[PDB]
């Protein structure tokens, strides 16, 4: 055992909930939830509380790193006399091993708690489990699906801790469990802690530089503690005389997300005469290099949804948008050449400049609305889902149509609509005899009739006309089709 | 045989069989014919416009060098249908290049001049990737005594 | 047949005082070594500044004779997947070892930028839990490639390029220890072609010393081949097209430089050309990328580079 | 059957020792002094294709150990797999043990390491320096951008300059000594200018013009034979075509171009290069002329690289030249 | 510096074979009277403790009590190298950073030492002070392993009933046992002392891993209490090995 | 010409199985004395050397010394497609060409004639085994295999130390260590279990675990493995056959300390 060898972050860790600086409301809500979990379990979790918290069995912790998520989750379980079961990224987590190891500890009792203390009546929940799943983001080895399935068939407090909530892999956690958001604390919460540390270590700290220390490391208090500890070995006076070097040498190089990268590259402040030397082009290309999978899509999605501020004299908004789109097309050509054969990966920075930097710089200004999510990822999936159905229909009709999968969609389907659907509108339920004698000719079925109607666009929209015909003819057509043999 | 050559289009019906029926490129057939008496056949790279005689003169050179008996056992041909990738050019082409030349029969040895090397022809090399051609370098360089390479292309720039 | 060690390895510093790099960070590491409470640290910087040797001398001074069993170094040659980081690193973390009071076990993970994200994710808690016995120390070249939590837990220690004064001091030390005849011009030329790289500087020193004996400007500029990016930067800033074309012909093309390398170097130089404006830089980069695409299809003659230079001059002149 | 005379001239005249490597004197001297003094650091040869890198390193490996070089020396060319799983097992085991035959430092020759993945080079970055007092690495490359900066810094950079005229002339004389043959001086100058530094093209076209003699023992190889063997355009009709394009009208210029390119079966891709090389010497009294003259010609060359047409591109070259030679007036 | 010497390594081999699957780390206490060691499951539901006296050791020497925190997978890998005919010795020096397992051959001059590096485990040594159990039964271990193998193939939860001197093992499959004391065969003498009707519920894998130890003892003593974890005791030639299994939620 | 008729069929299969997955390309030299072969590993660390005289062959006829290079993968493919009850004959023509492996049953006429195209391996015939070794020893194959595959689970390096009437195998890894110390002793009732040792100087040197695990695969041929160790010399692991012998030349791993 030793007291000095500690890492300055475990000797000063909060040992009680009244020491967690910042986000009082979130930790208070979580404490009330963990306290009323038993009362909500008595009502089978089917009665929402004052804040609507008793209807959720599992808790979710998300926020920027280094704020006290794990610390709060440990202290709230230690204060109520519970027992702490903690699984983390180092342990192997998969649907098999998760259903093997912790599934049995989901509805069982504690074996070590029974020997802890039972002579005095402290609390009735000193024999139960609180399973803390930490760092849910890292599931490189049933990472999110099985854990989300644990949120419904649970019988013990289930606290989950992650870093970023809106990531697509952890979407199932959306409405199956309660979630709370921990924010970056201000400079007023950690100031008392930092001054008390400075008092207990015989080294000066001006109360005026702590705000800059919190600003250079956005929301990681542990980073501030490590910064102070590393510098307090040779310099014991940290004031406004050397704060610039500290703030410049200890910056945080966080990775930017599709929303933030677009918001940054679309800001008209960098491409000005002053900002061009404070945020150089090398940094702009590194911004793309942080995520080369979504940045071009984001830029193509929201390059014309902003109000520029770098418009050259004479050049309007439409011309700038046109040049941005031309460079977008060129970057698309470069990207296709990159991801084609020969695996030309040395052409990446040219794509970074053509697809992202140039169209952004051309329409750089102040964004009017919000950063919209890219739409091409969903449109391509829809196009593929429709192409599958078109190929199926074409290979069903190949015996008689004698036309490619392209010439059928552009030409045949307009007349097939008149032949198939129109008799059901103008003639009613007595045209059921005619329509069938059509589809048996082209080997169609009910599934093909369901798909053919969905292709038409423009004035002819069938997804609304289908709801207009009576339901009795709908129920009779399927029966007539299933009854007769081909 | 003769009925077979009669029952095919004029393109294949009059394909030159020796080095004398190819009356288009007198600068290259001269070297290819002088090579017959000698034995120093260098690695060849035929390049030019489509439909000129490359694939039709390399086969004639092979037939005149080895003969109809040794041809099917002394050459390898990778034109377009085979899977010409980095793994294949690393394994199979290298195995065939680093391989002992077959024993010429007395008939073939007496009639045709059999040189002490095989022939690997990679037809239309402009379709190979860059890594495959890069791997071809030392493979064609070190086994130069028992194997000579003949590339054919319509665009010399595509070759590394 | 005995082969003498190279000047880069024979004179590799084995004492933290012999490091001539950044004075502040080296003094911090020295005080940490004399005290012993070494916290987790990431060391990153330009290639060839003394990060690995610094952390290795730190470990040797902190553990002394226990270096054989107290340090577990994992390089890129050794496996660094999830399996090893979960089994061997953990088993070494809990390894009970009786060290002096103010000492700790150290884990030297060199080239941290090559590890998978899952490895760092699994390493987070393995490092955080056993802080009383294990103090990790990462040494990479790109701090951006490391995940955020692992980087935030440790205390970051940036490294800047070696100034010419430090390089000349170490060069003078090497010459004094090796008894070599030299002139000031040769040392200045070596520093200028070293582009702030200690290993490259020492290698070029040994090369010219063994090749000609006398370290003079002629010998180094003869067999060191003064750096590439500077010539390309000089080429792209010529006044008239003829001067830039003559530079490309005599200095780059005639000296045997592949067209793809010239194009890539010109792109990288224009990327960091702070003199000219932003729009002209973007247009020059676009034209250089068009020329690069033309080069990659196979056609890489001198005419393509000449037309690229002509387009850059037409763009910059109007 | 198999003998030294059956090999092509590209390999038959391979330099056995370092003394038969002309041109790169300033590197061969340093390498010989390295091996003589006893110290040999990690080398990195970087040069254009066909300069002498592989031959130099093979001669060095022969000089160091003996006449049996491929016994205790490892060689990883582009023909073997060089993934990360290879640099982990094979190279490390070879660099971590001793030799089997003698007692010396081991040699590892990574030929054409530009074709290695970034992970493989990053893994090699530490094993190349962990075992230094026992093994030495030699990295041969043609493109100095494929290598990571770290691996590029650890090795001593040796550039292989293209062969100057004197070196190729000495090699031509040495080849003409061993092979009964005679070669004309103007033919020698044409061959030097066509070489473009490539020592392999020299020997190739030399074997070609020797084969095209019908008696390679008495008649001398004139310039016409060399120009015919490779089909390259003679400077005479090249300058004639350039003059007719610059001076004459459209009809007669197109006629003389179609007559010159059909008299010997020339190619437009070579005519463009020849005209560019001849016309780079002119003193244009403006900057806007050369800009268009280079841009349009490069576009036409890139289009020829795809083989669209054959006469439209020729008339395009004519039009580009004529329109570029108009801002002068 | 502790030195222990067994007469035959197969005893310790079977001992570590009994519970190498329910836990991964174990703290072996070393006193003057003997060796006691308890390890908690990684899910903290099942606890395995064991005590071996000096009667099992051919030789024993312990000057001061020492705590040895070691992994089981690595220790099993090391013990796999030894043969059943070698005498086994445990050697430990002051401040035991490593432990020496030495196999010595009697009729052969082949001595083999293996050093194992210990782990630094949080030795929260919890007391095992006696709590009065309602039901205490003794039943052959083989029959118990068989019946739990039968019930486990049906579901995961297993209910145990001790009512009116009758035993009910229900799988939700049911097996009913009555206590028979036979003088002829004492090994099958299923004994039962009951104070209250006992009702517990357990899981599958915990029982499957406890019955893996049904090779050191022919009879197991199972002790139940309605508000206390179940105890599974197996006797040894010198000591005893007991499992503590936590109950299930009542529904 | 070259005609080599074996007495059985599985003999050559078991012989090749010793270095099946250890070397890839071999080159058999056939002379009037017998078949010799030597092949270097892919990483140029160990060398397999096999010598089989005219004792194992039922019939042998070779006029002039012939060299036949071939890969081991295709050779094993050819040996696998032959039934273990036939008679095997290696046949080579005047000039070295595709070798003919012929399987002929002894009861029913089954002629299985397979061809194997030769590789052109450079004939760098090596001459080792004339170097005076410092220490020689011999011990049963089962004990060596057990010791090596028990020590391989703890590390990747194995230090062999021959000291005064003591042999010591030491494995030092990450999870632990292990030391097996044996002493020379000879029994009269079982002459095959005896461990023999003749030393001149104590020798301590390291090897890799993968190469040892690949070498001990040859323990299926004989039962008494011989080990010859010497400083600045490749370690010799010899298996004695009924007609010749199979010897592995392993390169020791140097120590940085
Ligand atoms: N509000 C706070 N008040 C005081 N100390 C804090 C606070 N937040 C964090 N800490 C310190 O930060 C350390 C605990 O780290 P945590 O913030 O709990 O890590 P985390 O929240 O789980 O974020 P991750 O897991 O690294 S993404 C201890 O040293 C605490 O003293
Ligand atoms: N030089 C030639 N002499 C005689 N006939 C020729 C010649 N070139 C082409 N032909 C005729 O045209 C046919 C096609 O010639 P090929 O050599 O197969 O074409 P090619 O040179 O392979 O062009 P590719 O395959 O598109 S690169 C031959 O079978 C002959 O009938
Ligand atoms: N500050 C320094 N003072 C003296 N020698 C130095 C210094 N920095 C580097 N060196 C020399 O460089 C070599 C060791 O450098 P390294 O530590 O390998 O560089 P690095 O920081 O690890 O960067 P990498 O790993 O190559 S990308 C030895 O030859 C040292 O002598
Ligand atoms: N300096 C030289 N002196 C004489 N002959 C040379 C020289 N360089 C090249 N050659 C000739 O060219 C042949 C091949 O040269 P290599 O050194 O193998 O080419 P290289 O340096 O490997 O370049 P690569 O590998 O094609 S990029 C030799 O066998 C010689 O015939
Ligand atoms: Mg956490
Ligand atoms: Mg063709
Ligand atoms: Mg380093
Ligand atoms: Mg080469």
């Amino acid at each position: 055992v030793r007291e000095e060898d500690k890492l300055w972050t475990v000797k000063y860790a909060p040992t009680n909930l009244q020491q967690v600086c910042g986000n009082k409301g979130s930790v208070m809500k979580l404490k009330n939830w963990l306290a009323n979990w038993e009362n909500s379990k008595k009502n089978s979790f089917k009665h929402a509380g004052k804040d609507g918290s008793g209807v959720f069995r599992a808790a979710m912790l998300y926020g920027p790193p280094g704020i006290g998520k794990t610390t709060a989750a440990h202290l709230v379980a230690q204060e109520l006399g519970y027992d702490i079961l903690e699984q983390n990224a180092s342990d192997v987590r998969s649907k098999t091993l998760l259903n093997a190891g912790v599934k049995n500890a989901l509805d069982n009792m504690s074996v070590v708690g029974y020997f802890k203390h039972n002579e005095e009546a402290q609390n009735l929940n000193g024999k139960h489990f609180v399973i803390i799943m930490d760092e849910v983001d890292g599931m490189s080895g049933g990472g999110v699906g099985q854990l989300a399935q644990f949120c419904r068939k649970t019988s013990t407090p289930l606290i989950l801790i992650c870093n970023e909530r809106n990531l697509p892999k952890m979407r199932p956690f959306d409405r199956v469990c309660l979630d709370i958001q921990f924010r970056r604390p201000d400079a007023n919460s950690i100031k008392s802690r930092l001054m008390t540390i400075a008092i207990r270590e015989k080294f000066k700290l001006d109360p005026n530089v702590i705000d800059r220390l919190i600003q250079t490391t956005r929301g990681d208090i542990r980073q501030v503690i490590n910064l102070l500890s590393t510098i307090s070995t040779t310099t014991k006076t940290i004031n406004h005389e050397n704060i610039n070097e500290i703030s410049k040498a200890w910056e945080k190089n966080i990775a930017l997300k599709p929303f933030d990268i677009a918001h940054k590259m679309l800001d008209g402040q960098i491409y000005s005469d002053i900002g061009s030397r404070n945020f150089t082009l090398n940094d702009k290309i590194a911004l793309y290099f942080d995520d080369f999978d979504f940045t071009p899509l984001m830029i193509q999605e929201n390059y014309l949804s902003t109000r520029p501020s770098v418009l050259k004299p004479g050049q309007s908004h439409l011309e700038a948008v046109a040049e941005a789109a031309n460079c977008i097309s060129l970057g698309d050509i470069v990207e296709k050449k990159i991801r084609s054969s020969e695996q030309l990966w040395s052409l990446l920075p040219l794509h970074a400049v053509l697809s992202s930097v140039y169209p952004a710089s051309k329409v750089a200004g102040h964004m009017a609305g919000r950063i919209n999510f890219t739409a091409w990822l969903g449109q391509n999936s829809k196009s593929a889902k429709y192409y599958r159905l078109l190929q199926e229909i074409h290979y069903h009709t190949r015996l008689g149509t004698s036309t490619d999968k392209i010439g059928l969609r552009l030409d045949y389907l307009p007349t097939f609509r008149k032949r198939l659907l129109d008799p059901f509108l103008k003639q009613g339920a007595d045209a059921i005899s005619s329509v069938i004698e059509v589809m048996d000719d082209y080997y169609l079925t009910k599934e093909d009739w369901d798909s053919i109607m969905e292709f038409f666009v423009g004035p002819d929209v069938t997804t609304a006309i289908i709801k207009k015909i009576p339901a009795t003819v709908k129920s009779g057509f399927t029966r007539k089709y299933n009854s007769m043999t081909h | 045989a003769e009925q077979s050559l009669a029952q095919q289009p004029w393109v294949e019906k009059y394909r030159p069989k020796n080095l004398d029926e190819v009356t288009a490129q007198d600068h290259a057939v001269t070297v290819l014919k002088k090579t017959l008496k000698s034995a120093n056949l260098p690695h060849m790279l035929f390049y030019g416009p489509p439909g000129t005689g490359k694939t039709s003169t390399i086969l004639a050179l092979t037939k005149e060098l080895y003969g109809p008996d040794l041809m099917k056992s002394r050459i390898l041909e990778l034109n377009a249908s085979d899977e010409r990738g980095i793994s294949i050019v690393r394994e199979k082409v290298k195995n065939f290049a680093r391989l002992t030349v077959s024993k010429p029969s007395k008939h073939d040895l007496e009639n045709y001049p059999c040189p002490p090397y095989k022939i690997i022809i990679l037809d239309e090399a402009d379709s190979m990737t860059a890594d495959a051609q890069s791997a071809l370098r030392r493979t064609m360089e070190t086994y130069s005594g028992v194997t000579r390479f003949c590339l054919i292309c319509n665009y010399v720039t595509r070759i590394i | 047949l005995s082969l003498q060690l190279p000047w880069v390895e024979k004179y590799r510093p084995q004492v933290l005082s012999d490091i001539v790099g950044n004075k502040e960070t080296i003094d911090r590491l020295q005080q940490i070594a004399k005290d012993g409470n070494m916290p987790h640290m990431i060391i990153s910087g330009m290639p060839g500044i003394g990060k690995t040797t610094s952390v290795h001398c730190l470990a040797h001074e902190l553990l002394g004779r226990s270096y054989a069993d107290g340090v577990l170094e994992l390089n890129a040659s050794d496996d660094r997947g999830i399996d090893v980081v979960r089994n061997q690193i953990k088993h070494f973390a809990q390894k009970k070892l009786h060290l002096p009071p103010g000492k700790h076990k150290i884990v030297i993970l060199d080239e941290a930028d090559s590890m998978t994200a899952g490895a760092q994710q699994a390493l987070r808690r393995t490092m955080e839990l056993y802080s009383n016995s294990t103090r990790f120390a990462f040494a990479c070249n790109q701090s951006n490639k490391i995940i955020e939590p692992l980087q935030s837990r440790c205390a970051i220690l940036r490294y800047s390029k070696l100034s010419d004064e430090d390089v000349l001091k170490r060069l003078l030390q090497i010459i004094k220890l090796e008894d070599v005849k030299y002139t000031n011009d040769g040392l200045e030329a070596i520093i200028f072609t070293a582009e702030g790289d200690m290993r490259q500087a020492i290698n070029n020193l040994q090369s010219t010393v063994a090749g000609h004996g006398l370290v003079n400007a002629d010998n180094v500029f003869k067999i060191v081949d003064s750096p590439h990016p500077l010539i390309v930067k000089k080429m792209l800033l010529a006044s008239n097209l003829e001067d830039s074309i003559q530079i490309l012909r005599t200095d780059l093309w005639k000296k045997g430089y592949s067209s793809i390398d010239i194009v890539t170097t010109s792109f990288r130089v224009t990327k960091n050309l702070a003199q000219v404006k932003e729009s002209v830089r973007l247009e020059m980069i676009k034209e250089i990328g068009l020329t690069h695409m033309r080069i990659l299809e196979g056609v890489g003659t001198y005419l393509q580079l000449a037309s690229m230079l002509a387009k850059i001059h037409k763009l910059n002149n109007k | 059957k198999r003998s030294k005379e059956n090999l092509p001239w590209v390999e038959k005249y391979r330099p056995e020792t370092l003394d038969e490597v002309y041109g790169q004197n300033e590197v061969i001297t340093t390498v010989r002094k390295f091996v003589d003094e006893g110290k040999l650091p990690h080398l990195l040869f970087y040069g254009p294709p066909g300069t002498g890198k592989t031959s130099t390193i093979v001669a060095l490996a022969r000089e160091i150990y003996g006449k049996n070089y491929s016994n205790m020396v490892l060689e990883l060319n582009a023909s073997d797999d060089r993934g990360i799983d290879v640099v982990r097992n094979q190279i490390k085991d070879f660099a971590s043990t001793r030799q089997i035959f003698s007692k010396g430092f081991k040699l590892i020759i990574l030929d054409e390491a530009d074709a290695m993945t970034n992970a493989a080079q990053n893994a090699l970055r530490r094993v190349i320096e962990r075992y230094t007092k026992n093994t030495r690495f030699c990295v041969l490359a043609n493109y100095a951008h494929k290598l990571t900066p770290a691996l590029l810094s650890r090795c001593t950079r040796f550039r292989f300059q293209p062969l100057p005229q004197e070196a190729i002339e000495r090699r031509i004389a040495n080849v003409l000594v061993h092979e009964k043959l005679k070669l004309s001086p103007n033919a020698e100058k044409a061959l030097i200018e066509l070489s473009n530094g490539d020592m392999r093209r020299v020997l190739n076209v030399l074997q070609s013009c020797k084969a095209t003699l019908d008696n390679p023992d008495e008649d001398e190889i004139s310039d016409d034979v060399i120009y015919e063997c490779c089909g390259a355009p003679r400077p005479s009709d090249l300058k004639a075509v350039l003059k007719s394009i610059l001076e004459d009208d459209w009809g007669t210029a197109h006629y003389t171009l179609n007559k010159v390119r059909s008299a010997k079966g020339l190619a437009l891709i070579d005519l463009i290069e020849g005209i560019v090389k001849i016309l780079e010497d002119y003193e244009l009294q403006n900057e806007e002329t050369r800009v268009h003259l280079l841009t349009k010609l490069a576009d036409i060359e890139y289009s020829i690289s795809k083989g669209g047409n054959d006469q439209i591109q020729g008339s395009a070259v004519i039009g580009a030249i004529k329109a570029s030679f108009e801002n002068e007036t | 510096m502790l030195e222990a010497k067994f007469e035959e390594a197969s005893l310790f081999k079977r001992i570590i074979d009994g519970f190498k699957d329910c836990v991964q780390l174990v703290n072996f206490q070393c006193k003057e009277d003997g060796i006691i060691a308890q390890a908690v499951d990684d899910s903290r539901v099942l606890l395995v403790s064991l005590e071996i006296g000096v009667e099992a050791f051919q030789e024993y020497r312990c000057d001061h009590p020492v705590t040895l925190g070691m992994d089981l997978t690595s220790l099993s890998k090391i013990l796999r190298c030894g043969n059943n005919t070698d005498t086994l010795t445990l050697i430990a020096d002051n401040t035991p950073d490593s432990i020496i397992l030495l196999f010595e051959d009697t009729k052969k001059d082949r001595i083999a030492e293996y050093s194992l590096k210990l782990m630094d485990i949080d030795a929260d040594f919890l007391k095992i002070e006696e709590l009065q159990y309602d039901s205490t039964l003794s039943l052959p271990s083989s029959e118990f392993s068989k019946i739990v193998r039968d019930l486990s193939q049906l579901s995961d939860s297993i209910n145990i009933m001790i009512t009116k001197e009758t035993i009910k093992f229900v799988a939700d499959g049911s097996v009913i046992i009555k206590p028979f004391v036979d003088m002829e065969h004492p090994e099958t003498s299923i004994k039962l002392e009951m104070d209250q009707p006992v009702d517990l519920t357990f899981g599958a894998k915990y029982l499957l891993d406890i019955i893996k130890g049904s090779s050191l003892s022919d009879r197991v003593g199972i002790r139940l209490s309605s508000e206390a974890p179940a105890l599974f005791q197996f006797d040894l030639k010198s000591g005893f090995l007991q499992f503590f299994l936590a109950p299930k939620f009542n529904d």
